[PDB]
């Protein structure tokens, strides 16, 4: 019987055979209609009865006349048992029309049961281009900004205009603008937290729960719209102009640090009145210009960027990086009293050192610590007035040298111990006069200064909001130029007493569709920052979502260092100094290639051609490049050397078009299993459920995202039998390891905190030799069923909304997972209840992994900016054109499709369906 | 000279650099232990004593103008590596033209192989020593500027390889080689082709494109200017021998 | 040049020339335009 299946199949195709060439049989198969309607619904060699009945189709009107209203239900139906096949849809319109006629009834059929479906067909429309501001520092007290409005244009192009704002963090919230989402980009992220538009309220998952405002107001070019946030605890709240927006946020993991947000559309500006503030409300708030502490000034950004506005081009960017209070021991280890003898005399070496230096400003001993001029205890021998009066050093210094001890150094003995006629007191220290220090230790002089500073700014919160509160892992190199390298000139004395010292990465790519296989070709890659920058020829196939560097397909040159990588690394070449475009060159027919620094020669000769090699990029997470093809105005340094020469012409010369690209996206969408996935095995069957195993020894986590939302009484079922995380998934989300849980509430009030109710929850849920067994049950609100026993449920939602079903288990090797009142798999699909369970084609797989190439967008925004008040502009907007899959609702444009172009053929396949559906002339 | 790796001391190199104003070679040859270690000097003000030192490979070019001793002397070219200017190179362009003129003489000889050559075989290694110095030459950017007089003194470098292509005293050439480039050169070929009229010979994908069809007239350098510009003809003879050289790359 | 302009250049063209041709047939242009045609095609 295991022949069995592919046999039945081999037989429908057989009878295909004898349907594609003749009327007749079909004329026979007019009766059998409602017999191939039946043998359908079959869930496992369904595409040979398909090709049966789309040749029956092709060959017979009368079946067209004939078919009952209801078997074409249950062929819309088998397209949603079997998701995004084609060929349906060809025998979709094989339906709508007959040799020339058509029956338009079947096809309004066809519509009414499409087109207010939405969901199963592939749909589309647009939005407009979606910017976020924020201020230029992160929040890990309360705080508080003001967001004045100077201007909105509501309802220019077919959208309202967007201009969202509200608090996020640098994990769930990476919004390229080039889609991804239901329709949007700020409000979206289940970190983010937002505001806007009518009746204020606020969005999160692109929700709009409706909590409305004192009165009232949209966002116009008037209000002065404000926020504040506590710290620990989320309790955002807004305020329109003075009033606030009700009782709002709650509770919310604080996973990295927060900062303000103000995303927008079209021709609008908005003023900061921060550095001019007005309305301060008390909520234990300090304002934000005052949030300038560490190196940066104070200043705007647009939030992640991948394409920063540059001179000759928009240059490639991304991400840098981003954690303070903790003191972390000064006065640990004890110090030897042989070396204790040494630490104050290096200490009153230093002490009568702290007298050579402020006396220059006329500063003298005697006696009382006034704060006028000449008069300290400090300019004197350290012994002489106990340990305050001399705080300066051996009190401290001494101190100072047992964190020598304790920051991570192991002391050894090796050399023996060591005019401005000044008013006061007058020693001028030896030997400090020769000091030569390891250069190391300075580093280690860091840790110290740093690790001291720490302790004092425990008690900063108890204060003006000082910018020393920070650690000094993040400040000037002036302040620390003083306080860390005071430090060294104790340490000076040590070279007198001669004691021992022992001690998301980014990628880009162009199209496919310019990978040529034949032609001579150089090609650009301007250089900005000289890190991991690496860049070269790349064969399509390979995944962007791998890492850059050890693969077959991706011949390339480093940014630094300069070996080339291929496989790992070939060393051969050099680094560059920043500013130094990296060029390269590659025969074709001829496989050779030669990466060239502004046209000096030296690469990946002797391989073979393919796919068509593409150019790629490939940041580090700190560095910044650029890019630029061809334009033979682009023949700076570089092309104009070898390149005119030897004939290797750039991209664009082909092309009025600029070249289209795909950053990578750090944001795991879900995708469906490959076969060959390193390896998961996923195995369907018959009681209906389905096999799982690592098999090969390898490394963390499933997130086991099942790609099926629920709908708005039926059990789902997952046993375990091998610390596992179970809870139903929320759709929208990201982020990757251990998450135990690192995923959420939201009052409804009225001001007052008394609240119509309070809500939000699983934005999902998590869990922790007996098996493992789930049985939820559904339909409404969410009912957990942790070991099969009840064991409480504290996530409930239901506004309609749709939601998946998963867990993110951690593989106990072989064996991993197995997997599945009324059971489930029907519901799911259009043909509710039909209660029997039914594994199928659409019981999809899809686990979220990681990195994906999302496009670049040929052009966006023309944001422009100011200071001494921060009113931050930009003008015209553009659409997102785009469609989306309208399960686990996510925006893209359209072209993306062509890549990806399976759905573009799907997609293709609805445009003929449509075609054919409007029947000549219906109207 | 490798051992190299008071205001008045940097003076007597003055009084050293006035040593070589004079400049019988024997004595000459221990100098380039002291020019290697004006490569210390260069530590600039330095850049300056290397535009003397410009006057010095032109007084080497004398000698070119013209046995195992020349040799050493090749070991001094060595010195230049380390070295490694722009009218100075219009001197190297006289130096490459003393080089042309007697690469030519040495092409005369060759003529007298056709019934010998042997004596000129030890000139062909000898000016394989030249070619090393030539390595030194390669500055290369300054000749992109130059894409004209640069080129065409590479040109002049260029007519010589032409003889090169021409065959058994190359293999007594190859045996110096047993006893112990062209394509750099090449980068000049492409000069013909022009500024900004060059792009648009990616339109036409504009002189190259004439050139290239000037391929095939070597496939048969009076012939190339017969089909008619004429000094762009003149070019295409430049390429008519480089493409008869490209049948030469063919053994490569 | 090879743009493409879609589809391997040509395979833009056709929709739109064919818009422009039923477009043409149902009575919207010329005046005009199709003279815009006319004078892109032969050129006279």
């Amino acid at each position: 019987a295991e022949s069995w299946k592919e046999i039945v199949n081999l037989l429908y195709e057989l009878l295909a055979s004898l349907i594609r060439g003749n009327r007749a049989n079909c004329a026979l198969f007019s009766t059998n209609l409602d017999w191939v309607v039946s043998k359908l619904d079959r869930l496992e060699a369904s595409s040979g009865i398909l090709e049966v009945l789309y040749c029956v189709l092709i060959e017979s009107p009368e079946v067209l006349n004939i078919i009952q209203e209801n078997h074409i239900k249950s062929i819309i139906s088998l397209l949603d048992k079997h998701g995004r096949n084609h060929k349906v849809l060809d025998v979709l319109c094989s339906l709508c029309v007959c040799n020339g006629v058509a029956v338009r009834s079947n096809q309004d059929l066809i519509t009414e049961n499409l087109l207010p479906g939405r969901e199963l067909l592939l749909q589309t429309n647009l939005i407009n281009y979606v910017t976020s501001i924020r201020p230029n520092i992160f929040v890990g007290g309360k705080w508080y900004f003001e967001v004045m409005v100077d201007e909105v244009v509501p309802f220019l192009t077919a959208q309202a205009t967007h201009l969202r704002v509200g608090w996020a963090l640098t994990e769930g919230y990476s919004p390229y603008p080039g889609g991804g989402e239901g329709w949007g980009g700020n409000g979206v992220g289940d970190d983010l937290y937002s505001y806007g538009f009518d009746g204020l309220h606020l969005w999160t998952g692109h929700v709009a729960r409706p909590v409305t405002s004192p009165g009232q107001h949209l966002l116009a070019p008037e209000d002065v719209v404000s926020c504040c946030l506590d710290l620990s605890v989320p309790s955002i709240s807004f305020r329109i102009n003075g009033c606030p927006v009700q009782g709002v946020f709650e509770a919310f993991n604080l996973d990295g640090l927060f900062f303000p947000v103000v995303s927008f559309s079209a021709g609008v500006k908005v003023r900061f009145l921060l550095g001019e503030f007005k309305f301060l409300p008390p909520p234990g708030y300090a304002p934000c210009h005052e949030a300038v502490l560490p190196r940066e000034r104070l200043r705007l950004e647009p939030i992640k960027e991948y394409r920063r506005e540059g001179p000759r081009g928009p240059h490639l960017v991304g991400p840098s990086r981003c954690f303070v209070p903790c003191p972390v021991d000064t006065v640990q280890i004890v110090l030897p009293p042989h070396l204790e003898r040494i630490r104050e005399k290096l200490a009153e070496n230093i002490h009568e050192l702290w007298a050579l230096t402020r006396i220059e400003q006329g500063w003298t001993y005697g006696p009382v610590r006034d704060d006028n001029k000449r008069l300290h205890p400090c300019l004197v021998n350290f012994h002489s007035l106990p340990e305050p009066e001399r705080n300066y050093n051996l009190q401290m210094s001494g101190e100072t040298l047992k964190t020598l001890l304790a920051l991570g150094c192991h002391v050894g003995m090796a050399d023996e111990k060591a005019y401005m006629m000044s008013n006061g007191y007058k020693p001028a220290p030896l030997d400090l006069s020769h000091v030569r220090l390891t250069p190391a230790q300075t580093t280690l002089v860091d840790r110290l200064a740093e690790n001291g500073h720490n302790v004092w700014a425990r008690d900063r919160v108890a204060q003006r909001r000082n910018p020393r509160l920070v650690p000094y892992r993040l400040l000037d190199e002036a302040t620390k130029r003083s306080n860390r390298d005071s430090l060294c000139q104790a340490v000076r004395t040590l070279l007198g007493y001669g004691y021992n010292i022992e001690p998301r990465v980014r990628i880009f790519r162009a199209e496919k569709s310019y990978t040529v296989q034949s032609g001579r070709w150089y090609f650009e890659f301007e250089a900005v920052t000289t890190g991991e920058m690496r860049v070269g020829w790349a064969r399509p196939e390979l995944r962007p979502d791998v890492e850059l560097g050890a693969d077959e397909l991706a011949y390339v040159f480093n940014g630094h260092r300069g070996q080339r990588w291929h496989l790992g690394s070939e060393p051969f070449g050099r680094p560059w100094q920043s500013g130094d475009v990296v060029g390269c060159m590659i025969d074709l027919t001829e496989n050779t290639i030669i990466f060239t620094l502004n046209g000096e020669v030296l690469a990946f000769r002797e391989i073979e051609i393919g796919d068509g090699f593409l150019p790629v990029c490939s940041l580090g997470p700190g560095q910044v490049g650029h890019l630029n093809l061809g334009q033979d105005v682009s023949s700076l340094r570089f092309f104009a050397i070898c390149g005119l020469q030897e004939g290797f012409e750039p991209f664009a010369i082909n092309m009025q078009r600029p070249v289209t690209t795909w950053f990578s996206k750090s944001l795991p969408q879900f995708e469906p299993v490959p076969p060959e996935h390193p390896h998961y095995e996923v195995a369907r069957m018959d009681l209906a459920h389905r096999t799982w195993g690592s098999q090969n020894s390898l490394v963390e986590m499933l997130f086991l995202r099942l790609s099926l939302p629920v709908q708005f009484t039926y059990y789902y079922s997952v046993r375990v039998f091998a610390c596992v995380w179970v809870g139903w998934v929320t759709p929208d989300y990201h982020q990757h390891d251990m998450n135990f849980d690192l995923s959420v509430t939201v009052t409804m009030g009225d001001e007052q905190g008394n609240v119509h109710s309070s809500l939000k929850c699983s934005n999902y849920m998590v869990w922790g030799s007996h098996t493992d067994l789930v049985i939820g049950c559904l339909v409404g609100l969410m009912t957990f069923t942790a070991n099969g026993k009840e064991s409480n449920t504290f996530f409930q939602v239901e506004p309609n909304t749709k939601l998946f079903p998963a867990v993110f288990v951690l593989p106990t090797h072989q064996n991993v997972i197995q997997f599945e009142a009324a059971m489930f798999l029907s519901e799911r699909k259009n043909p509710a209840p039909q209660c029997p369970p039914r594994l199928e084609v659409q019981m999809l797989m899809p686990v979220s992994w990681s990195r994906m190439p999302n496009h670049f967008l040929q052009v966006e925004t023309r944001r422009a900016g100011e200071r001494l008040g921060w009113a931050v502009q930009c003008q015209d907007p553009l659409t997102m054109m785009a469609l989306h899959i309208p399960e686990e609702n996510r925006c893209m444009d359209i072209l993306e499709l062509s890549e990806r172009l399976d759905l573009q053929r799907f997609h293709s396949h609805t445009l003929r369906l449509y075609r054919a559906v409007c029947a000549l002339g219906n109207n | 000279y490798n051992a190299c790796s008071t205001l008045p001391m940097l003076c007597s190199y003055l009084p050293r650099w006035w040593e070589r104003g004079p400049e019988p070679a024997l004595p000459a040859g221990a100098p380039p232990p002291c020019t290697a270690v004006t490569s210390d000097h260069l530590n600039g003000n330095i850049l300056r004593i290397i535009v003397n030192n410009l006057g010095i490979d032109e007084a080497t070019w004398m000698k070119r103008l013209a046995v195992s001793r020349a040799r050493p002397e090749l070991l001094h070219s060595h010195f230049i590596p380390t070295i490694g200017k722009r009218a100075g190179k219009v001197v190297a362009e006289e130096e490459q033209l003393r080089l042309e003129a007697k690469a030519e003489a040495e092409e005369g000889e060759l003529l007298v192989r056709d019934e010998c050559r042997d004596l000129y075989a030890l000139y062909p290694l000898l000016i394989r020593y030249v070619d090393n110095n030539r390595a030194h030459w390669l500055p290369n950017a300054n000749a992109e500027e130059l894409f004209m007089v640069g080129e065409i003194f590479i040109y002049w470098s260029k007519s010589h390889n032409f003889k090169r292509e021409e065959n058994f005293v190359v293999q007594n050439e190859i045996n110096n080689m047993s006893f112990l480039m062209a394509k750099a050169g090449d980068a000049q070929s492409g000069g013909s082709d022009q500024t900004k009229k060059k792009r648009r010979g990616d339109r036409y994908s504009t002189l190259k494109k004439m050139l290239p069809i000037g391929l095939n007239m070597c496939a048969p350098k009076t012939r190339y200017a017969l089909k008619d510009v004429r000094e762009f003809l003149q070019n295409n003879l430049h390429l008519q021998g480089k493409v008869e050289g490209s049948p030469s790359l063919r053994w490569q | 040049a090879r743009d493409p302009v879609g589809g391997s250049v040509e395979f833009q063209f056709v929709p739109v020339l064919k818009l422009v041709s039923t477009l043409l047939v149902m009575g919207i242009f010329g005046d005009e335009d199709v003279k815009q045609i006319l004078k892109m095609i032969e050129p006279e």
